[PDB]
C-alpha cells in the first residue's frame, strides 16, 4: 500500500483550509430551438407546409 | 522512504539512482532558516 502510495507526488499547500481546482469545458455550442413562427406570428405546427 | 545509501558501489544501480531522485518530487524545515512565507513577505 505504501509502494502504491510512492507513485503519486505531492504538492506542498500554503495552509490547511480546502482547496479549489478550476474544471473547464468548451466554448462551442450548440442552442436547442423551442419553437417557431412564419412571419404572421403564428407557430408552425409538425403537420404545416414549408 | 529514502533509499539505501550504505551499499557497495555495484548495487548502486540505473533504479536506485531514480528512486532518490524520485524521492525528491515526494517530500521544508530547516532549524536555522525562517520559512519561505516569512522570506517573501520581506522581498
Amino acid at each position: 500500500l505504501d509502494t502504491f502510495l510512492n507513485s503519486f507526488p505531492t504538492r506542498e499547500f500554503e495552509d490547511d483550509n480546502e482547496y479549489y481546482w478550476d474544471v473547464i469545458g468548451s466554448s462551442r455550442r450548440n442552442i436547442p430551438l423551442v419553437e417557431a413562427r412564419d412571419e404572421n406570428g403564428v407557430v408552425v405546427a409538425a403537420n404545416a407546409a414549408n | 522512504n529514502f533509499p539505501r545509501q550504505m551499499l557497495p558501489f555495484s548495487k548502486k544501480t540505473k533504479q536506485w539512482r531514480k528512486d532518490c531522485l524520485l524521492w525528491a518530487n515526494q517530500k521544508n524545515y530547516s532549524l536555522v532558516r525562517k520559512s519561505v512565507i516569512h522570506k517573501k513577505i520581506n522581498y
